[PDB]
């Protein structure tokens, strides 16, 4: 039963880590999109 | 001579006014361009 609860904690952590990895990966995707937006924002000011 | 000059002066006013309209036609066009850029940025926002 102790190996059991130990394994259970390992699994829950294994998944929690996968989640943080997923979230940081996603954050990068949004930053890149936002950079394209800022570039267009500058072009707009140049057009002004 | 006075009447001939009268016509020249009248024309000069028209010249200034067509030039005013002409300038507006270039500024407005530039405004359409900065608007087009803005629209593209707005599209990128849809993308994000």
């Amino acid at each position: 039963t102790q190996f059991g609860s130990t394994l259970q904690n390992i699994i829950e952590r294994q998944d929690a880590e996968a989640l943080n990895a997923l979230l940081q990966n996603q954050a990068a995707e949004l930053i890149l999109t936002n950079l394209s937006i800022q570039d267009k924002t500058i072009e707009e000011l140049d057009a002004e | 001579i006075s009447q001939s000059e009268t016509y020249r002066r009248r024309r000069q006013e028209w010249e200034i006014q067509r030039n005013n309209a002409e300038a507006e036609l270039k500024q407005i066009d530039a405004q359409l361009k900065s608007l087009a850029v803005r629209r593209e940025a707005a599209v990128l926002q849809k993308t994000s």
